[PDB]
């Protein structure tokens, strides 16, 4: 659910769409993301390794 | 690319506002048979 | 007034779209030439 559970009730989100609007809260757009989610993800999984 | 895409129309605001004007053209050119 | 600008075009959208609707309404006008 990403910052909504914070802010009110937990409101579900897709983790690729939170991923997207993290993006854009780093002024990159949100294409960026989905053009490249199995870097992006390759890249946390080989982070958090 | 993306994965999860879904198919949607996009509308476009400046197309009917091109294609009213089409009409406006076309009825130029209709009448303009008569004189 | 701004300091170290530089000369280059700025495409217009709208441009072609209103171009490509000059060259549809022109090729009424040459066919409508004939009728
Ligand atoms: C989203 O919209 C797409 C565009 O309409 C659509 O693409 C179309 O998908 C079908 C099935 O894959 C293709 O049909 C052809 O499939 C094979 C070749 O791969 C041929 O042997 C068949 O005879 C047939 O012609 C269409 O060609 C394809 N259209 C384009 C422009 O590529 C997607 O399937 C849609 N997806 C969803 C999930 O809605
Ligand atoms: C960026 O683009 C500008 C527009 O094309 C261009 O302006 C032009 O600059 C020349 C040189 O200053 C002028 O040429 C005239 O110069 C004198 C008058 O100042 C006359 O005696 C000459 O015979 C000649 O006509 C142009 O008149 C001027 N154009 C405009 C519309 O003002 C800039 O020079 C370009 N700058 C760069 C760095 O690319
Ligand atoms: C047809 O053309 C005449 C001018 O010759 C104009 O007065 C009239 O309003 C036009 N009518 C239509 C339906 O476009
Ligand atoms: C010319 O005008 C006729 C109607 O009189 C139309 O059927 C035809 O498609 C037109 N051809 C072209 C090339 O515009």
């Amino acid at each position: 659910s990403g910052w909504t559970f914070g802010a009110g009730a937990a409101l579900q989100i897709p983790f690729a769409m939170q991923m997207a609007y993290r993006f854009n809260g780093i002024g990159v757009t949100q294409n960026v993301l989905y053009e490249n989610q199995k870097l992006i993800a390759n890249q946390f999984n080989s982070a958090i390794g | 690319v993306v994965i999860g895409i879904v198919n949607n129309t996009v509308y476009d605001p400046l197309q009917p506002e091109l294609d009213s004007f089409k009409e406006e053209l076309d009825k130029y050119f209709k009448n303009h048979t008569s004189p």
